[PDB]
RNA sequence: GGGUUGAUAUGAUGCCCUGACGAGUAGGCAGGCGUGGAGGUCAGUGACGAAGCCUAGACCGUAAGGUCGGGUCGAACGGCC
RNA sequence: AUGAAGAGCUUUUAGUGGGCCAUUUUUGGUAAGCAGAACUGGCGAUGCGGGAUGAACCGAACGUAGAGUUAAGGUGCCGGA
RNA sequence: GGAUGCUGGCAUAAUGGUUAUAUGCCGCCCGUCUUGAAACACGGACCAAGGAGUCUAACGUCUAUGCGAGUGUUUGGGUGUA
RNA sequence: GGCGAGAGACCGAUAGCGAACAAGUACAGUGAUGGAAAGAUGAAAAGAACUUUGAAAAGAGAGUGAAAAAGUACGUGAAAUU
């Protein structure tokens, strides 16, 4: 429970906070989980998310569906994924909008500074 | 509140309780006490009389610490004694151990005579007393003794 | 408007009171502010009285 | 624009609604009015009287 | 210590527990004691009969 | 028809299981009709109907009250009674050992007889002592001694306190209170 | 099943409507009362709608009662239907009308087991 | 003479040691009281809504 | 106006008996129906469909109004103190 | 004598403070469905039966139903007899 | 000091209710000020939604509650899960 | 008032600031000044491929969608009126 008071526990606040967040605030909010594999063998729960990430989805009808990440739309809040498409009846293809939430990692996609954002946050690479 | 009303129950009347011929309007006999030399004079004689004119002396700058007299009757000149040492000082009613009272230190400024202490002597210290008062105290053996 | 047996009253609100209205709502947040101001007046004057 | 004047119609009916009542009558009625000599005397002579019934049933 | 009780004193100053009106609730013990039905006097059958 | 000769359905004008809703006096007031309908007793009745009695038909009544009425003849070991409360009154020094019983007790007026040596009393206990007031002695308090029957029935030639917050001079001390200023009520 | 009650008289099975609801559609058949000065309804003219009083109301014995000789009693769950459990002659369950489908079917097969009745034994049924 | 009121431990169940009652139990229970207090108690807590 | 705490069982503001009476503008008082929000309780209903809307379909109440069924729809809402 | 349906007492507060009709008494006026008073009863504030019709007239005053008997008014038909 | 007995038929839309219509009798448009409104007095074409005795200061009677010759914690201070 | 924070027995799009939207906006007036209306598809545009009638708009099919009784004249969709 909250016991501050440079904490906002009003839903009309967090809501336009939320809407009105920019990229950056977008993208810590866009972080997703970890594999168990992962989660064990770097030593997290969670991370931000980006461009080329390997990732599994595990709600949805997409339920179940792997692929590498494509597109990180943080203005929609949202996630396209190659492999995970719509056929439209002009015979053409749409990528599906999904949350990084649902989503869960099998393969990053390392650098500099990913490797020391983990070891930040306590990791063992 | 607002659920326990009248005004609740007079929905769906018509004129609120105030009158179809009459007609709640807003002043219709003046504001405030308009009217007491004219139309409400029968009022102003009957319930509030002396309402009109002046009796008596301007005194300017007046000062109600100048005016501080409380009074205290000889009813009660015990309750300034705990009752811790009542009972004893009443019933050792005797000399040379008399309970000594200062009215002033209890907030008080004149002693007054509604009546009938006990017979046993006091002394009572206090600005001011009056002749009944004081009469009775001597005569259940107590006596006065002024202050400022 | 003089009426039935009713004391006389002495009502001074024929001025705009209701732009002159003071409300001390805040009774409570002006004692904590006046207690944190003694608080550190004495962090200041740490040995002091 | 005139008026009615005056009417003693349906006066008696609120009387009788809520009437007629005699006043009342008490033993020992009031003494205002009444010459100051007897009173005096009267109140003297009660004094005495209280005196000597209250000295008989000492 | 804080709300008082008969023997010692509450540390509210000026205050003694309230004080019962009535020494119980089991206004039908004391009906059906002894001394009540001693000066009480018999009853009816609690649904008089339809006479006429 | 009917030609009515009073009014009707008009109520008897007297109060019946009062609007306080404590549930203790509720509970007495179950206790004493009881009684009332049982035991042939004017004094359960009228404790009864002082007990639907109002705060201000319900007035104190001081132990020096009590005192003159033990001061009477025949009635100092008898037990008195008192729907309403009980105050102290130093401007008395010496009291009696007799019970009292009402439904409260100011402390000073408890410590006062409970010192004298008595016993401060409720309503059942006084019910199961003497229920239909055996050796009993009901006590009223004053009723116009109140500073609302000072106004009441305000009119000239009656002496009878105006209603009013501020008093000295000048305020309703003239003109219908003096022949000076045109005439005295 | 039910208890013996006597002859049910209603003394108005016509319902009250309110005065010019059949005229204008602002006017609602929701009883309300002319309060009027010229109002022929007020005066209880003849040939006007007759107005609710005291004594058109119903006999204690019979008031509150269903045809079936039952008081309607609203449930929503078995706990409610327990409570009515030992008052079978007397009260009948209407189950609510927000229930799901399912739990009405667990409720009626809990009546028919402790013999209560039900008025709407209906309800989203499919066949 | 308070009548007793057994201890329970954290374990569960009980123990020996064991207490009287603080006589701030025995006093009358008013809910006539509590009803209009709590009423006024409940209001206190209130921030002040008003127009423009 | 009365009767009835008596034990087992329910409701004492309850139950029961008897008798009389019932016109109504302005107006007064009382008992209630309903709406928005608040504290509490129903370990309340609910995407197997909440509320809302339609229904010369049904039921309760003198009535305000309440409940139910069928249809529509889609995310919240009621009973009691 | 008759009756008493309880007698007394207080507080407080609403609405009202335009009035009108009939019998009888009656004033001004040619008189008026005029103006102005008196006693009572009524309308207002009141539906019902009768008066074809009508605020007041006659009869009768009203909870919801049933049965019976009447009031005033009527019994050629409209319209029960 | 309040109706029971005997028998029959039906056991269903038969009774009953709702509803529409027909028939008989009655039935002037509501609200309003008004002595008096169906008025040849005013407002109203219709529907929805909004829409009018509230809040405060100081008071009177009354009724509840607490204490009681005293009463009032809450200007302020202390303390706090604020 | 300005800047920054937190809260509510407040209003919930005819309410609440005039302004929940490209509101001191469009717009009017010589000018001072005046001063609106207007929120919601759907979880996601998947916003209707293709065929056919028609000059076309659109229609009928098809198809998407959990649902077109969600088709940008889009949540539900009352009444008057039709």
């Amino acid at each position: 429970a909250k016991q501050s008071l440079d904490v906002s526990s009003d839903r009309r606040k967090a809501r336009k906070a939320y809407f009105t967040a920019p990229s950056s605030q977008r993208r810590v909010l866009l972080s997703a989980p970890l594999s168990k594999e992962l989660r064990a063998q770097y030593g997290i729960k969670a991370l931000p998310i980006r461009r080329d990430d390997e990732v599994l989805v595990v709600r949805g009808s997409k339920k179940g569906q792997e692929g590498k990440i494509s597109s990180v739309y943080r203005l929609k809040f949202a996630v396209q994924v190659d492999k995970v498409t719509k056929e439209k009846v002009n015979g053409a293809s749409v990528p599906i909008n999904l949350h990084p939430s649902k989503l869960v990692i099998t393969k990053l996609h390392l650098d500099k500074d990913r490797k020391a954002l983990i070891q930040r946050k306590g990791g063992k690479l | 509140p607002s659920r326990f009303t009248k005004t609740r129950k007079h929905r769906g009347h018509v004129s609120a309780g105030k009158g179809r011929i009459g007609k709640h309007r807003k002043h219709p006999g003046g504001r405030g006490m308009a009217g007491g030399q004219h139309h409400h004079r029968i009022n102003m004689d009957k319930y509030h009389p002396g309402y009109f004119g002046k009796v008596g002396m301007r005194y300017f700058h007046k000062q109600q610490a100048h005016f501080w007299k409380p009074v205290l009757n000889l009813d009660k000149l015990w309750t300034l004694i705990p009752e811790d040492k009542r009972d004893q000082y009443l019933k050792s009613a005797s000399k040379e151990t008399a309970p000594v009272i200062d009215t002033l230190a209890a907030g008080y400024g004149k002693i007054l005579g509604k009546g009938r202490i006990p017979n046993v002597p006091v002394i009572v210290k206090a600005r001011f007393v009056s002749k009944l008062a004081e009469e009775k105290i001597r005569a259940a053996g107590g006596v006065v003794e002024l202050i400022a | 408007a003089i009426s039935k047996n009713l004391p006389i009253l002495k009502n001074h609100f024929r001025k705009h009171w209701q732009e002159r209205v003071k409300v001390h709502f805040d009774q409570a947040g002006k004692k904590v502010s006046r207690r944190n101001a003694r608080a550190t007046r004495a962090a200041k004057i740490a040995p002091r009285p | 624009a005139k008026s009615k004047n005056h009417t003693a119609h349906n006066q008696t009916r609120k009387a009788h609604r809520n009437g007629i009542k005699k006043p009342k009558t008490y033993k020992y009625p009031s003494l205002k009015g009444v010459d100051p000599k007897f009173r005096r005397n009267h109140k003297h002579a009660l004094h005495g009287t209280a005196k000597a019934l209250a000295a008989a049933k000492k | 210590q804080v709300w008082g009780s008969e023997t010692v004193a509450s540390s509210k100053v000026g205050y003694t527990l309230p004080s019962h009106i009535i020494s119980t609730s089991d206004v039908t013990r004391i009906i059906n004691s002894s001394e009540i039905q001693s000066a009480i006097r018999p009853a009816g059958q609690a649904t008089q009969k339809r006479t006429h | 028809g009917i030609d009515h000769t009073s009014k009707q359905h008009k109520r008897s004008g007297h109060r019946t299981a009062p609007k306080s809703d404590n549930v203790y006096l509720k509970l007495l007031v179950k206790l004493y009709t009881f009684l009332a309908r049982r035991t042939d007793a004017p004094f359960n009745k009228v404790v009864l109907k002082a007990l639907f009695l109002s705060k201000i038909n319900r007035p104190p009544v001081s132990v020096s009250r009590i005192a003159r009425a033990l001061k009477q003849e025949g009635a100092a070991n008898k037990t008195v009674v008192v729907v309403g409360t009980v105050t102290d009154d130093a401007r008395i020094f010496e009291f009696p050992k007799t019970t009292v019983a009402a439904l409260r007790f100011t402390a000073g007026a408890r410590a006062k007889i409970v010192k004298a040596g008595g016993e401060c009393i409720t309503l059942d206990q006084l019910a199961v002592r003497a229920p239909k007031g055996q050796n009993t002695l009901i006590l009223r308090g004053p009723r116009n001694s109140r500073e609302a029957v000072r106004h009441f029935g305000m009119g000239p030639h009656k002496g009878k306190a105006p209603r009013i917050l501020s008093t000295g001079r000048k305020f309703e001390r003239a003109r219908g209170r003096r022949r000076s200023k045109g005439f005295k009520v | 099943a039910s208890l013996p009650h006597p002859k049910i008289v209603k003394k108005h099975t016509k319902k009250f409507k309110r005065h010019h609801s059949d005229r204008y559609h602002r006017v609602a058949e929701n009883w309300r009362k002319q309060k009027g000065i010229d109002s022929v309804v007020r005066r209880r003219f003849r040939g006007n709608i007759s107005q609710p009083k005291i004594g058109y109301g119903s006999n204690k014995k019979t008031k509150f009662l269903s045809p079936s000789g039952h008081k309607t009693f609203l449930v929503a769950n078995v706990k409610d239907l327990e409570t009515l459990t030992m008052h079978t002659k007397t009260y009948a369950a209407e189950i609510a009308h927000n229930i799901s489908a399912k739990n009405r079917v667990v409720i009626l097969a809990r009546a028919k087991a402790l013999g209560i009745k039900v008025t709407n034994p209906k309800g989203r049924l499919a066949l | 003479s308070r009548p007793q009121v057994t201890v329970h431990s954290l374990t569960g169940e009980a123990t020996a040691n064991a207490l009287p009652l603080p006589a701030v139990f025995s006093a009358p229970i008013r809910p006539d009281i509590v009803h209009t207090v709590f009423t006024s108690v409940n209001k206190n807590k209130r921030q002040a809504y008003a127009v423009s």
